[PDB]
């Protein structure tokens, strides 16, 4: 007894996402083999989700002047809406994907003359400063700038938000507030340099992805 | 020929002024082991960096270039910069690059004060073709046949800030040097001076 | 699978490289008493194309009646064949060709007859080949040959004029000398100084002049000339056992095999 | 003897490429936890390399006709080009990476009313159609299309290229062609429909990234 | 120490000759979750000089795909390349040129294209040198080649005129005896007749035309001549695996890379 | 650590939630003849802000002499409002 098998009608094949099932199919034919290249014309590791998503991003440059009065308010900004602009490689995995869930690390760098001398403050605050104190402003976790010692800090806070997964279409309030307030007046006398630079690099931490959109 | 390349040479000079905006392109470098552009005029001399001459007696290179940026501030200056790595050929419309766009691709930053001038930073392999070609032997443009695989822009990341009893500038040189270089099928060629 | 493209049936591998060595030999009956199966089948699903091809009650045909074997390209191709030729008008005319695998080039100027149907049956190329030059002519000439790889300075293709190149850049890349009068033949490899990794000869557009070259003989002549005599010299091609073939093409047809 | 400790002044931290060595540094300080979702709000797998590149991608659609004489070329196409377009989500991973190394997955589906007959194929080209024989196509790995039985082939095919990476700003050639010849003429009677649907499905396998560009 | 000179640090060993050898080969990651330490340092200290140089994690390129190697000086200078060449004038016009070392000497009066560059790289050499000459031109012309090392009498340099040195100087030193018609070029090595250390390429002063030249290759013709026509000789060099290498030097500015 | 963001320090906890519990309780000398460490510190670090806070050579003050407790909110908001 011989038998001739024939093609099968069903398959379900296809990507992660995209799903399709056939009532007409065939079979899929394969020839050869994915080549790996030993003499390497790239040495460093293929671009992924680790290494790109991950990385510090520039957001704001202001300048940290001499005739700040006390308690002013340097910088007042959205981290996580100055990451979403066209500018920056982290653009490329938040476009297609609309829900997000990451947490926020901070590098804050200034580069004052030791021929001044001040200090700053850099909280993180989650939803706005509505009624917070400016004199009880440790509490959060914040780090101090001085002229004396050092000039480099970082702050690693969680996803602090009344849900889980993040939109980006039409968010109901900031998820996070990086304020930069003036702890001591920054005096000079003659011939010290009026202007000191200021620099904030942020980056995500743990992010996820689900429900891609078809949509910009 | 290992003892000439890996050894630090000078290929150029920027420096770093205060008077600029943030994000201004300073100066833009085609990453290559051809590269020189100094001089003297006393005596009449063109300097040449070690690494240039011996690859330019070969059709062909590979391998990573290893960039060393060293500063001479005063210990009160301040500022940063950002050493990105935009790859490609060398002829392109470089100089419209946004910053924030200059955040995808690979890069290092760096602070200007310290105790530690030299920021070595490596040149990855980033190429379409495993064989890079002396294209400097002919004198008409060709696609396909390139001699950069990446192009270096410092940007003023910050500005600089300074007490007044110094100057307004900090110098920063360019070394050059490579590691894991390979170059194949000889020839002769006198390379010209680069005057970007 | 790596990529995540599932199916409902399973892709077998298709058109497998050198199904059979041609010698007819042994390696009762093929076909008879058991019954044909395929002899009907189905042609467009590749897995019952599979099938071992018979109708007829067979036996074996037997064993081959030559010793060597033609069948294999290391000893089909092995006999050379015709490149180009070119002769001399005037004292120290550097002649330059390149080789170009295109078909797009017509002969004389590019690929004669049977390197133009063999340098396009298959896509790329990676390899040396044998170079085995002829003079024939006038007596007491001088002359010397060398290599040249591509995306260098050279003289002009296919053209016989003055050199302008030198001592220097001809002697520093490798090079023989010899005399007319000696031996007359020069028997030499082409080694594969690319930096490419493979060459390709059917193409068109701008990457047929660019991606298909890979080697450059060029020729000088001096202590020209004597009494009134042609001085035309030859250049055949083989292929070498160091050089390798991929992706099987379909033939040149019927309008492009030419001769010069 | 007691010893109090200070600030370590170099660090060398960062991302996978974006590399930064500081002169003033200070410790990263960190709260909390990456917190996982137990009632899960995103059933399937988060976006991924592995899901996102490798789907299958409707790339042109055209409608092989009656009147068509016979080997009359259906379809002329670059397979590598058309997935490079706005439209996709493989134009995501690759705006920011230059050098590209694939394997090409194809499988096409047509659909026949059976009061009609004919037949097409479906063969995949390296470079160009310069020379090669119309009648000797099936040496390419190629897959028949047939009014009696089948509407459903595939064909897997590798990266066959004169070099390793591919640019995708200034290509020398077409990696691979897509052609699609009429094999037999399409014939009808009276009342039969006059037209039969094409469609192309491509997707990419193997893919690897290779340093990345500022530049779009 | 020997000297008794002391110091407060240790002095270690600098700029260690021949650090890696060029092949691209594998003798996971390079740089990745372990932190780049080389990515910043100090270049003013040595000591800290020496850290290895990373600044993005990678991994290996991988092995190199061609069989030869071409990044040690055993392999790249075996190539020959151009040294002289001249003419002849009249009926047993000797010709003799020495080989200089010197930078100062500008060619043809000198070293040409490759050998300037490749003989100012290094400090001192101490070893033989490959010499091929080529003979083309006229028929049924006589000749002889012989050597005479440094601190002889020897007629003057780069000048074609009559020799005042007679059979009995010329062959007691050594010397060879061929014809222009039967093979027409020689193969010769150039050995190391020195009564000083090592030559040196680098020099200025009187100490330039005394401390750098090893050899002296010089030729003398005969049965000259027969109906017009030229007779020009050719000289390349090529180095030998019985040399050395001494103290990496600085390599030419672009003002000194000329050719002939 | 998942993102790769490296550095030169350590980045140890900070703001470490309910450090005391308020009772004046028990759980010789505080300070004394050791010598007070945290009398002089750095405040800009947080790693050396983390230091016990000391001035004077000190004792216990003792057991507190109520039997409720009145510092944590499951106990303080109760009453309510």
């Amino acid at each position: 007894e011989q038998m001739i098998q024939s093609v099968d009608r069903t398959a379900v094949t296809g990507a992660s996402y995209f799903t399709s099932v056939d009532q007409s199919s065939v079979h899929t034919a394969e020839v050869g083999s994915h080549q790996i290249e030993p003499l390497k014309t790239s040495v460093d590791k293929p671009g992924s989700k680790k290494t790109q998503g991950e990385k510090f991003f520039l957001i704001h440059s202001a300048r940290w002047l001499t005739t700040h009065a006390l308690f002013h308010e340097v910088a007042k900004l959205d981290v996580v809406k100055l990451l979403y602009n066209e500018q920056f490689a982290v653009q490329g995995l938040l476009r297609y994907h609309t829900y997000a869930r990451f947490g926020i690390e901070i590098q804050v760098q200034i580069n004052p003359t030791p021929f001044q001398q001040g200090g700053l403050i850099c909280a993180m605050v989650p939803g706005d400063q509505s009624y917070g104190s400016i004199a009880s402003l440790t509490v959060y976790p914040h780090g101090l700038l001085n002229c004396n010692i050092n000039n480099v800090v970082r702050i690693k806070v969680p996803f602090i938000y009344t849900r889980g997964a993040y939109h980006f279409k039409d968010p109901q309030y900031p998820v996070w507030e990086l304020t930069i307030r003036v702890w001591s007046e920054l005096n000079i006398g003659t011939g010290t340099s009026a202007y000191t630079s200021l620099n904030v690099l942020a980056r995500f931490t743990d992010l996820e992805l689900h429900g891609l959109t078809p949509l910009s | 020929f290992t003892t000439w390349t890996s050894i630090p040479t000078l290929a150029a000079q920027f420096p770093f002024n205060a008077s600029d905006s943030v994000g201004q392109q300073i100066k833009v470098i085609p990453v290559d082991p051809y590269f020189f552009q100094m001089t003297n005029t006393n005596p009449d001399q063109k300097c040449i960096t070690a690494l240039a001459s011996i690859c330019q007696m070969f059709c062909f290179w590979r391998g990573d270039l290893v960039f060393d940026f060293q500063v001479f501030p005063t210990k009160y200056h301040s500022g940063r910069l950002l050493f990105c790595f935009v790859p490609g050929n060398e002829l392109i419309d470089v100089t419209g690059i946004t910053l924030k766009q200059a955040t995808t691709a690979p890069c290092a930053v760096m602070d200007i004060a310290g105790v530690q001038s030299t920021l070595r930073f490596r040149v990855p392999w980033i190429s379409d073709t495993p064989y890079r070609v002396n294209r400097y032997t002919k004198e008409a443009h060709q696609k396909g046949e390139y001699t950069a695989i990446g192009k270096l822009i410092v940007y003023c990341y910050n500005r600089l800030t300074s007490p007044s009893n110094v100057a307004h500038h900090v110098r920063v040189n360019v070394y050059l040097s490579a590691i894991n270089l390979e170059c194949f099928a000889p020839l002769y060629h006198a390379m010209d001076v680069t005057t970007q | 699978d790596d990529s995540g493209g599932f199916s409902t049936t399973v892709s077998t591998e298709q058109n497998v490289p050198d199904p059979q060595v041609g010698i007819t030999t042994m390696r009762m009956d093929v076909s008879g008493v058991q019954a044909p199966v395929g002899a009907i089948t189905t042609i467009e699903d590749p897995v019952l194309a599979k099938k071992v091809p018979e109708t007829f009650p067979e036996l074996k045909p037997g064993e081959s009646r030559h010793t060597s074997d033609h069948m294999s390209i290391y000893k089909f191709m092995g006999r050379s064949h015709f490149l180009c030729t070119f002769t001399f008008n005037s004292n120290n005319k550097e002649y330059t060709f390149p080789i170009t695998l295109s078909s797009t080039s017509n002969p004389p100027h590019g690929l004669p007859s049977t390197l133009r149907w063999f340098f396009n049956l298959f896509q790329l190329y990676r390899g040396p080949l044998d170079l085995t030059i002829i003079i024939t002519g006038a007596t007491d000439v001088d002359g010397m040959a060398w290599f040249t790889p591509v995306g260098l300075a050279v003289d002009t293709p296919w053209v016989e004029k003055e050199s302008a190149l030198q001592i220097d850049y001809k002697t520093a890349l490798g090079a023989v000398r010899f005399n007319t009068r000696r031996t007359g033949n020069i028997q030499i490899r082409l080694p594969w100084y690319s930096y490419l990794y493979a060459v390709s000869g059917a193409l068109d557009g701008l990457g047929d002049k660019t991606d298909s070259t890979f080697g450059l003989v060029s020729i000088q002549i001096a202590n020209y000339n004597h009494s009134d005599e042609y001085l035309s010299f030859s250049c055949y091609l083989s292929v070498t056992e160091q050089s390798e073939f991929y992706f099987p093409r379909a033939p040149l047809n019927s309008n492009a095999m030419l001769s010069t």
